[PDB]
C-alpha cells in the first residue's frame, strides 16, 4: 500500500501511463504531477500552463501525449518527456468537462462541454472540424474503438451516440435516470461503462449488432452525494473487472461476471473521483477528494 | 422428573426439555450488588491472584508476583541467539519515531521562549463528519448524519494571560505499590546484634 | 530551583556531607539491626570535627 | 524539462472506520 | 563446576597517576582514546593524557564536588554535573562553559548522554531524574516515582531506553516517550548504586551491598544471581570480551566473568603513602576504548591504570 | 472471515468477503443505546 | 451416518462433557461430532464471554466471523418445539440470522427468554459445571475477549 | 490543562440543522464546576436562537456522562438527580473546594493512564436498567428551550431597539415559582434541582401493583386477549416467571386465569406483567 | 469566616482513598455509629489518660 | 456537636499539619488513625491507613495496625482484604502468614486455614513454618498428611 500526499486540493482525474512505468495526477490545483509507479513513488514533474481546475486526463496509446481537458476553456497537448505544453485547443465557450484521444490513427480528440457543444479536433489544426449541438451539458466523451464514432454522455440521462460521417445522430440508449457523470470504453472496445447519478453502474453493449435493449449487465452500490461531483469509471484491461468513483468514500471493484464487490477498500476521507487500474501489475490507485492518492496491490 | 432441589442436578447442568426454572450451583439467579472483584483463574495455572497487584495498573503493564520468577534461569552460553541485542534498522526507525515524539514537545517548550515575535498564523478550517450515537428519526430532523464546520477562532495579540497558574494544589498518590521479592530474611544473630 | 551562590555555601556542604554518611549507615548495617541510633552516629561525626579543630 | 514537485510518496496503511 | 568459564588473563597494576587533592569521584575515556577526563572533590576537572599520563589541562567552573563527567561522542562536549546542583556543558574549542542546566533541586550524583539523539539524563537525590535537550536547554521530562536518592543512569538507543538504579532499593525501568515506569525491580536489600549494560548481548547487570544480579532486557527478567563480592559496591563495568569489574567502598576490586559469574582475580590495591588506612575505596572505573587498560578513579585521591598479564596460563584452575 | 473485529490501521488489502462478513452470535442485552452505537468518543464517532 | 455418544470437551481449564440430543437435532449433532472427530476444534478457544450470559466458542480463525460446516458455511434451522433456553449450561448452536450456521456453539449461564425466538439448541453440559463458572470468572473487555488463553485443547466423540 | 478536539454535545443542544459551523477556542474560559480551563466550542443551534456554547469541561462531562451544554444525560436527556435515584445510585466526590482539587487531580491521573473514553467506572456502579427512566425519557427534542433571552429594557417597559429586537418580547416566569432559582452546580451535583422533584412526584403516581395483600391467592388474571393467542404462548411466557400448573380461560371475557406454585413466582411475574405486556400485538390488563 | 482551609475537614472524609476490594464481597457489613453519650464524655476522656 | 466538630477540626488540621511537616515519620498517622477507631469512625479510619500504605507500604507495623482494627470491630471481610494484599506484596514478612492462619484457626475455617498455608509453602520458606503446617496436622491427628 503506498500513500501520495502533496495535491493542495481536490484529485479530479489520475492514470496510469501505458507502459505501467509512471503516473499522471491532476485537479483542483491546476497542476499536473507525474509519479514514478515504482520505488520511492517520487515525483518528477510539475506542468503549470492551465488557469483553471483540471477535470480529467488521457494519455494517448504510446504515452508520448498527455491530454488535459479543463475548466479554464482549452485542452492543452503535453509532451510527456520533456514537459512542454505542445498546444493549446482553445475553441470553446464554456468549462470543458471531457476528452479521449482516437485509439486508432490519426491524433483526433474529441470534447464534451458545458456549452452543449460536443467538437470534434485535430491536432495539426488550430479549429475545431466539426460540432454537434446538443441540447444541455455534455460531462463525458469518448470515441468508440474504430474513431469514427462519438459517445457523449450528459444531464438529459440518455446516451447519446454521432456518426462523424454522417454528420448526425444514428442510436441513442434509454435507461439511465440522471446526469450522466462517466463513460468509460472497454480495451476490446465492445462494451462501455457508464456511471450516472441515479447511484447505478452500467454496461452497454456498443457493438454495431446488439439486441434491441442494448443493457446488458446493472451494477449497483455506490453512492452520489450532495456534491454532485463527476465521479468517473474505468475498466480493467482484461475486461474481467470494473471500477467507479463513489461519493461514500468505500473503493469499488465488481468482478464483470458473478455481478458481485470483490474490494470495497476504505481509507480515503473523501469523496473518490476516479480510480484506475495498473496495466500490467494487479495495482489499484484511487483519487479522491481528501488530497491523497491512495496505491495498492489487489489479488 | 422434574428438578426441584439441588441435589437432583448432581453432576449439575439444566435440562431444557424440562419446563421449570432451574439454577443449577446457584448460577442464573439474580445476585446482589457484591464489590468482590472476580476470583479469576488462569488457562491452566494457578488462581490469578495477581489480579490484586495490578488494581490501577493496565494489562499490558508487566509486573512480577510469582516465586518462578526468582528461580535463576541457566543461560549457559552467552552467544544464544536470543540473547542477541534485538536490531540496527530498527534502531534507526525506533530513533525517528521517538525523535518526532521528543521534538515535537521540545517546540512546546521552545514556544514558551519567544511568546510576542509575532502573531501566529491559523486557518485549518476543517470537516469532521459526526454519528450522534442516540439516533432517532425526529433527533436530526431526519438524518443519520451531521456535517460541522470547524474554525479556530483569531486569538487577540495585546490580550494579557486570562487565568491563575501559580496556584499550588495537593499532590494525588503514587501507582499501586511493586510486591518485594526478596530472598528470606535470613537470621541475624544475638551475638553480632552487641557488637 | 534557588542556586547556591555564596553564602548558601558552607551551609549547603555540611548538608551534602551528613547526607552522604546517612546511606553509607544504612547500607553497612546488618539487615536484621534495629532500625534506628542513626542520629547518633552523625553525633560523633560532629564529635570528632570539634576534636579535630581543637586538637 | 519541468522542476521535480512537491510530492512524497510513503508507505501506509488504511485503517477501517467504525461501522 | 556445571559450566566451563572461558580463561581470561589477570590484570596488574602498572602506573599510579597522582595529583588530584580530593576525592576523585568520576572517570570517562575520550571516544578517540587520546585523553581521559576525572572530576573530583577538589572542585575541578582534570585532563590526564592516556598515554603518558602527562596532565593536560585542569578546569575550575565548579562551586562543589564533581560527581559525574562524559565525554560526548557526536559533538566536540564535556558535560559535568556536581553537588553544585548545576550540570554545564564545556566547549572544550573553547575550553569554556557555554551552557549550564539549572532546575534541579538538589545535589546531581550521576549523568548519561543517550547515544543517538544527542540527550542529557541526570540523576539526582531529589528522587528525581531529569531529561534535557542539549541544544535547547529545556526540561523534557521529570521522571518521578523512586523515593530516595537517584544513585545510576544509563542510556540505551532499544527500548527501555533509560534504566535508574537508587537508593530506595527499586530499579525503574523507564518509557522515554511517556516518561513514566514500565517495571520496578525490588529484588535488592540494599541500595542499588551501579547498574551497567553489556554492549553486545541485550543483558545489564546490577550493583546493590547484598549481591551483584544479571538481568535480561526488556521486561527486566531475572537471569543469574552473582555471589561474593560483599561490600558497598560503587561503579560496575564491563569489557566486551565478558570481563565483569566490581569495585567497592572498601577498595577491593574483583574480576569477573561475564558468562558464568566466575570471580577469577581479586585486587586489594595499597594506599598513597601518607593517606590512612580507612581511606581505601573505589568510586569510578572505566575501560578505554581499546578495551585493554583499566582505568580506575580512587579515594585515597589517586588514578590506577591496570593491564593484563601477557604470559600462557597457569591460574586458569 | 480471517479479519478480526477488533483491528485498526491494516497493512494489506482486504477482500470484500473476508472484512465486510457478519459477526456470529447473539447480542449481549446488557448494552445500552449509547453503548451499543460504534462512538470513538462519549457521545459519538467523529471522522 | 453414524451416532457416537457424549463428547468430551478437553478445554484449557479442564474436562467438560456434552450431551447431544439425537432425538431432536440429528443433523447438527453429527456436525458436531464430526468437527470433534476430524480435530476442526483442537486449537479454537472461547473467544465472546459475556459474564451471566454465554460463552461463545469454537472457531479456527479466532474472529468470532469464521467458520464453515460440513454441508459449507450454511445448512437450516432445527427451532423444534420442546427445546426452552432455561437456566444455565445449555449448548447451543450460535447464529448469524436465519438459516445459517456455521461451526460456533455457546454454553449459556443464564435463563434467556428472547433467545429460544431464534436459534437452535441441541445439547446440555452433564459434567463438571463449576469448570463452566471458572470459564464464566475470565477477565474480559469492550469487546468481551479473554486476555489469556480459554481454548480447547482436544475434544473426542467417544463412546 | 484539558485540550480536546470535539465538544461533547446532545443532539437538542446541537441543533435541528445537520450542517453546523462552530468556532473552536482554545482555553476560552473556565469550567463552571471544576474551575480548569477549557477549549470553548461556540454555534448557532438554528434559524433565530441563543447561539450556545460549552458551558463545562469534558473531565466534568465525563463522570457524570452529561452534555457540556444543557447537563442533560447522554442516554436519556433527564436531569441527573433522577437518573441516579431511579438506580438507587450516589456519587462520592467530596462536596468542599480543596478536597475537589484532589479528587479532580486523581480523576485527571485514571483517565490519562486508563482507556478513558468510558463512563464505565461511575456506570459500572450501577448499569441496569430501569423502567423509571425509559418511561421519562425524552423520545423528541426540545427545541424551545434554544430559544432566545427575554429583554431586559422590554421588562423595564421603554424597548428602544424596536421590533428588529432578537430578544423575546414576552412575560417572564414569575420569580414565586419554586422552579426559577435554579443554579449549575445543584443541577450537576443533583442536590435540591426543583426540575427533578417535578419528576419524581409525577413519577410516583404512576400504577402499581397493588393486589398482593391477598397473600394466599396465586392465581393471575390477564385480560384483552381477543381469539388470536395460544395458550401455549401464554403459557411461554408465564414460565419464564417460574412454575407453573393450572391454565383456564373464560371466552366471553376473552381471559385467563392461571396459577403459579407460588404467590412469590406469581409477584415476580407480576413485575414484568405490567404495562410493558404484549403479546401478538395486543396489550393486555393483568389483574389478579 | 474568611480562610481558603480549615472546615473541609468536617463536612465529608476529607481525602477519601476507598480501601482496595476483591475477592471478599464486602459491600454488605457496617459498622455501629458512635455512642454519643453526651452526659459523662468529657475532653480529657477523648484524649485519654 | 459544634464543639465536637471544632475539637476535631483543631485535632486533625493539627494531625495534618505535622503529616505535611513530617510525612516520612509514620507513627504520626497510627495516632491520627487510632484517635478516629477511639471515636468510631471507622469509614476515616480506613482511609488514614490507606494514605499511609501510599507513603512507606513497607512499614509492617502499619499493616498490623490496620488489619487489628477491621478484625476488632468484628469487619471479617474487610480484614481478609487486609491480609491477602498484605502477603502479595510483602511475602517475605513471616508474621503476616502466622498471624492469618491464627484468624482462620479461630474462626475453625480448618480447611481456609491450609490455603494459605500450601500458598505460603510455593515460596519456600523457612524450616520453623513447615513445622507449624506439620503441627497443625498433628493437633487434628492427620498422620499420613504429615507423613506427605
Amino acid at each position: 500500500i503506498m500513500l501520495l500526499s502533496g495535491h493542495e486540493g481536490e484529485v479530479y482525474c489520475c492514470k496510469f501511463h501505458p507502459n505501467g512505468s509512471t503516473l499522471a495526477s491532476a485537479g483542483f490545483d491546476r497542476l499536473i504531477l507525474l509519479w514514478n509507479v515504482y520505488g520511492d513513488c517520487d515525483n518528477y514533474a510539475t506542468l503549470k500552463g492551465h488557469s483553471g481546475a483540471v477535470m480529467e486526463l488521457h494519455y494517448n496509446t504510446d504515452g508520448s501525449m498527455l491530454f488535459s481537458a479543463s475548466t479554464d476553456k482549452t485542452v492543452a497537448v503535453w509532451d510527456s518527456e520533456t514537459g512542454e505544453r505542445v498546444k493549446r485547443l482553445k475553441g470553446h465557450t464554456s468549462f470543458v468537462n471531457s476528452c479521449y484521444p482516437a485509439r486508432r490513427g490519426p491524433q483526433l480528440v474529441c470534447t464534451g462541454s458545458d456549452d452543449g457543444t460536443v467538437k470534434l479536433w485535430d491536432i495539426r489544426k488550430k479549429a475545431a472540424i466539426q460540432t454537434f449541438q446538443n441540447t444541455y451539458q455534455v460531462l463525458a466523451v469518448t470515441f468508440n474503438d474504430t474513431s469514427d464514432q462519438i459517445i457523449s454522455g450528459g444531464i438529459d440521462n440518455d446516451i447519446k451516440v454521432w456518426d462523424l460521417r454522417q454528420n448526425k445522430l444514428t442510436y441513442t440508449m434509454r435507461g439511465h435516470a440522471d446526469s450522466v457523470t462517466g463513460l468509460s470504453l472497454s480495451s476490446e472496445g465492445s462494451y462501455l461503462l457508464s456511471n450516472a447519478m441515479d447511484n447505478t453502474v452500467r454496461v452497454w453493449d456498443v457493438r454495431p449488432f446488439a439486441p434491441k435493449e442494448r443493457c446488458v449487465k446493472i451494477f449497483q452500490g455506490n453512492v452520489h452525494n450532495f456534491e454532485k461531483n463527476l465521479l468517473r469509471c474505468s475498466w480493467s484491461p482484461d475486461g474481467s473487472k470494473i471500477a467507479a468513483g463513489s461519493a461514500d468514500r468505500f473503493v469499488y471493484v465488481w468482478d464483470t461476471t458473478s455481478r458481485r464487490i470483490l474490494y470495497k477498500l476504505p481509507g480515503h476521507a473523501g469523496s473518490i473521483n476516479e480510480v484506475a487500474f495498473h496495466p500490467d501489475e494487479p495495482i489499484i490507485i484511487s483519487a479522491s477528494s481528501d488530497k491523497r492518492l491512495y496505491m495498492g496491490e489487489i489479488q | 422428573w422434574i428438578p426441584r432441589l439441588l441435589e437432583d442436578f448432581g453432576d449439575g447442568g439444566a435440562f431444557p426439555e424440562i419446563h421449570v426454572a432451574q439454577y443449577p450451583l446457584d448460577m442464573g439467579r439474580k445476585k446482589k450488588m457484591s464489590n468482590a472483584l472476580a476470583i479469576q483463574v488462569d488457562s491452566e495455572g494457578k488462581i490469578k491472584y495477581d489480579a490484586i497487584a495490578r488494581q490501577g495498573q493496565s494489562k499490558d503493564k508487566v509486573i512480577y508476583s510469582k516465586y518462578t520468577d526468582l528461580v535463576p534461569k541457566e543461560v549457559m552460553n552467552a552467544d544464544d541467539p536470543d540473547l542477541q541485542r534485538p536490531d540496527e534498522e530498527a534502531i534507526k526507525e525506533i530513533t525517528e519515531k521517538t525523535r518526532v515524539a521528543l521534538e515535537k514537545s521540545v517546540s512546546q517548550k521552545v514556544a514558551a521562549a519567544m511568546p510576542v515575535r509575532a502573531a501566529d498564523k491559523l486557518a485549518p478550517a476543517q470537516y469532521i463528519r459526526y454519528t450522534p450515537s442516540q439516533q432517532g428519526v425526529a433527533f436530526n430532523s431526519g438524518a443519520k448524519q451531521r456535517v460541522i464546520r470547524m474554525v479556530e477562532m483569531q486569538k487577540d495579540p495585546m490580550e494579557p494571560p486570562r487565568f491563575k497558574i501559580n496556584k499550588k494544589i495537593p499532590r494525588g498518590p503514587p501507582s499501586p505499590p511493586a510486591p518485594v521479592m526478596h530472598s528470606p530474611s535470613r537470621k541475624m544473630t544475638v551475638k553480632e546484634q552487641q557488637e | 530551583a534557588k542556586t547556591v551562590t555564596k553564602q548558601r555555601v558552607e551551609s549547603h556542604f555540611d548538608l551534602e556531607l551528613r547526607a552522604a554518611v546517612m546511606h553509607d549507615i544504612l547500607d553497612m548495617m546488618p539487615e536484621g539491626i534495629k532500625q534506628n541510633k542513626a542520629r547518633t552516629i552523625l553525633q560523633h561525626l560532629s564529635e570528632a570535627w570539634r576534636c579535630w579543630k581543637a586538637n | 524539462g519541468a522542476a521535480g514537485g512537491p510530492g512524497i510518496g510513503r508507505a501506509a496503511g488504511r485503517g477501517i472506520p467504525a461501522g | 563446576t556445571m559450566p566451563k568459564p572461558q580463561w581470561h588473563p589477570p590484570w596488574k597494576l602498572y602506573r599510579v597517576i597522582s595529583g588530584h587533592l580530593g576525592w576523585v569521584r568520576c572517570i570517562a575515556v575520550e571516544p578517540g582514546n587520546q585523553w581521559f577526563v576525572t572530576g573530583s572533590a577538589d572542585r575541578t576537572i582534570k585532563i590526564w593524557d592516556l598515554a603518558s599520563g602527562k596532565l593536560k589541562l585542569s578546569l575550575t567552573g565548579h562551586i562543589s564536588t564533581v560527581r559525574g563527567v562524559i565525554v560526548s561522542t557526536r559533538s566536540p562536549y564535556l558535560f559535568s554535573c556536581g553537588e553544585d546542583k548545576q550540570v554545564k556543558c564545556w566547549d572544550l574549542e573553547y575550553n569554556k562553559v557555554i551552557r549550564h542546566y539549572h532546575g534541579h533541586l538538589s545535589a546531581v550524583y550521576g549523568l548519561d548522554l543517550h547515544p543517538t539523539i544527542d540527550v542529557l539524563v541526570t540523576c539526582s537525590r531529589d528522587s528525581t531524574a531529569r531529561i534535557w535537550d542539549v541544544r535547547t536547554k529545556a526540561s523534557v521530562h521529570t521522571l518521578s516515582g523512586h523515593t530516595n536518592a537517584v544513585a545510576t543512569v544509563r542510556c540505551q538507543a532499544a527500548e527501555p531506553q533509560i534504566i535508574t538504579g537508587s537508593h530506595d532499593t527499586t530499579i525503574r525501568l523507564w518509557d522515554l516517550v511517556a516518561g513514566k515506569t514500565r517495571v520496578t525491580l525490588t529484588n535488592h536489600k540494599k541500595s542499588v548504586r551501579a547498574v551497567v549494560l553489556h554492549p553486545r548481548h541485550y543483558t545489564f547487570a546490577s550493583g546493590s551491598p547484598d549481591n551483584i544480579k544479571q538481568w535480561k532486557f526488556p521486561d527486566g527478567s531475572f537471569i543469574q544471581n552473582l555471589s561474593g563480592h560483599n561490600a558497598i559496591i560503587n561503579t560496575l563495568t564491563v569489557n566486551s570480551d565478558g570481563v565483569l569489574v566490581s569495585g567497592a567502598d572498601n577498595g577491593t576490586m574483583h574480576l569477573w566473568d561475564w558468562r558464568t559469574g566466575y570471580n577469577f582475580q581479586r585486587v586489594h590495591a595499597a594506599v598513597q603513602p601518607g593517606s590512612l588506612d580507612s581511606e581505601s575505596g573505589i568510586f569510578a572505573c572505566a575501560f578505554d576504548q581499546s578495551e585493554s587498560r583499566l582505568l580506575t578513579a580512587e579515594a585515597d585521591k589517586t588514578i590506577k591504570v591496570y593491564r593484563e598479564d601477557d604470559t600462557a596460563t597457569e591460574e586458569t584452575h | 472471515v480471517h479479519l478480526d473485529p477488533a483491528v485498526k490501521e491494516v497493512q494489506y488489502n482486504p477482500t470484500y468477503e473476508t472484512m465486510f462478513a457478519p459477526e456470529f452470535g447473539p447480542e449481549n442485552p446488557f448494552r445500552t443505546q449509547q453503548m451499543a452505537a460504534p462512538r470513538n468518543m462519549l457521545s459519538g464517532y467523529a471522522e | 451416518s453414524w451416532q457416537p455418544p457424549n463428547v468430551y470437551l478437553e478445554t484449557s481449564m479442564g474436562i467438560i462433557v456434552l450431551e447431544l440430543y439425537w432425538k431432536h437435532a440429528p443433523k447438527t449433532c453429527k456436525n458436531f461430532a464430526e468437527l470433534a472427530r476430524r480435530g476442526y476444534y483442537n486449537g479454537t478457544k472461547f473467544h465472546r464471554i459475556i459474564k451471566d450470559f454465554m460463552i461463545q466458542g469454537g472457531d479456527p480463525t479466532g474472529t468470532g466471523r469464521g467458520g464453515a460446516s460440513i454441508y459449507g458455511k450454511q445448512f437450516e434451522d432445527e427451532l423444534h418445539p420442546d427445546l426452552k433456553f432455561t437456566g444455565a449450561g445449555i449448548l447451543a448452536m450460535a447464529n448469524a440470522g436465519p438459516d445459517t450456521n456455521g461451526s460456533q456453539f455457546f454454553v449459556t449461564l443464564a435463563p434467556t427468554q428472547w433467545l429460544d425466538g431464534k436459534h437452535t439448541i441441541f445439547g446440555r453440559v452433564c459434567q463438571g459445571i463449576g469448570m463452566v463458572n471458572r470459564v464464566g470468572m475470565v477477565e474480559t473487555n469492550s469487546q468481551d475477549r479473554p486476555v489469556d488463553d480459554v481454548k480447547i485443547i482436544k475434544a473426542y466423540p467417544s463412546g | 490543562w484539558e485540550d480536546a478536539d470535539f465538544p461533547i454535545l446532545c443532539q437538542t443542544c446541537l441543533g435541528e440543522n445537520p450542517y453546523i459551523r462552530m468556532t473552536k477556542e482554545k482555553y476560552g474560559k473556565e469550567c463552571k464546576i471544576c474551575a480548569r480551563p477549557f477549549t470553548v466550542f461556540r454555534w448557532c443551534p438554528g434559524v433565530r436562537m441563543r447561539f450556545k456554547k460549552t458551558e463545562v469541561c469534558q473531565t466534568c462531562s465525563k463522570l457524570k456522562n452529561v452534555c457540556q451544554t444543557c447537563l442533560l444525560d447522554l442516554e436519556y436527556g433527564l436531569p441527573i438527580q433522577v437518573r441516579d435515584a431511579g438506580l438507587s445510585f450516589k456519587d462520592d466526590m467530596p462536596k468542599s473546594d480543596v478536597n475537589k482539587e484532589y479528587y479532580t487531580q486523581n480523576m485527571e491521573r485514571e483517565i490519562s493512564n486508563s482507556d478513558g473514553t468510558r463512563p464505565v467506572g461511575m456506570l459500572g456502579k450501577a448499569t441496569s436498567t430501569s423502567d423509571m427512566l425509559l418511561k421519562l425519557a425524552r423520545t423528541t427534542p426540545y427545541y424551545k428551550r434554544n430559544r432566545p433571552h427575554i429583554c431586559s429594557f422590554w421588562v423595564k417597559g421603554e424597548c428602544k431597539r424596536g421590533e428588529e429586537c432578537p430578544y423575546r418580547h414576552e412575560k417572564p416566569t414569575d420569580p414565586d415559582d419554586p422552579l426559577a432559582d435554579q443554579n449549575i452546580k445543584d443541577r450537576y451535583y443533583g442536590i435540591n434541582d426543583p426540575v427533578a422533584d417535578k419528576l419524581l412526584k409525577r413519577a410516583s403516581t404512576m400504577p402499581r401493583l397493588d393486589p398482593p395483600e391477598d397473600k394466599t391467592i396465586t392465581t393471575l388474571y390477564v385480560g384483552g386477549l381477543g381469539d388470536t393467542i395460544t395458550e401455549t404462548d401464554l403459557r411461554n411466557h408465564f414460565y419464564q416467571f417460574g412454575e407453573i400448573r393450572t391454565i383456564t380461560v373464560v371466552q366471553r371475557q376473552q381471559c385467563a386465569f392461571i396459577q403459579f406454585a407460588t404467590r412469590q413466582a406469581a409477584e415476580v411475574a407480576a413485575e414484568k406483567s405490567f404495562n410493558k405486556l404484549i403479546v401478538n400485538g395486543r396489550r393486555l390488563n393483568v389483574k389478579w | 469566616r474568611k480562610r481558603k482551609r480549615g472546615v473541609d475537614y468536617n463536612a465529608e472524609i476529607p481525602f477519601e482513598k476507598k480501601p482496595a476490594l476483591g475477592f471478599y464481597d464486602t459491600s454488605e457489613e457496617n459498622y455501629q455509629a458512635l455512642d454519643a453519650d453526651f452526659r459523662k464524655l468529657r475532653q480529657q476522656d477523648l484524649d485519654g489518660e | 456537636e459544634e464543639e465536637l466538630n471544632d475539637y476535631k477540626l483543631r485535632k486533625r488540621k493539627t494531625f495534618e499539619d505535622n503529616i505535611r511537616k513530617n510525612r516520612t515519620v509514620i507513627s504520626n498517622w497510627i495516632k491520627y488513625a487510632q484517635w478516629e477507631e477511639s471515636l468510631k469512625e471507622i469509614q476515616r479510619a480506613r482511609s488514614i491507613y490507606e494514605r499511609a500504605l501510599d507513603v512507606d507500604y513497607r512499614n509492617i507495623t502499619l499493616w498490623l495496625k490496620y488489619a487489628e482494627m477491621e478484625m476488632k470491630n468484628r469487619q471479617v471481610n474487610h480484614a481478609r482484604n487486609i491480609w491477602d494484599r498484605a502477603i502479595t506484596t510483602l511475602p517475605r514478612v513471616n508474621q503476616f502468614w502466622y498471624k492469618y492462619t491464627y484468624m482462620e484457626e479461630m474462626l475453625g475455617n480448618v480447611a481456609g486455614a491450609r490455603q494459605v498455608f500450601e500458598r505460603w509453602m510455593e515460596w519456600q520458606p523457612e524450616e520453623q513454618a513447615w513445622h507449624s503446617y506439620i503441627n497443625f496436622e498433628l493437633r487434628y491427628k492427620e498422620v499420613d498428611r504429615a507423613r506427605t
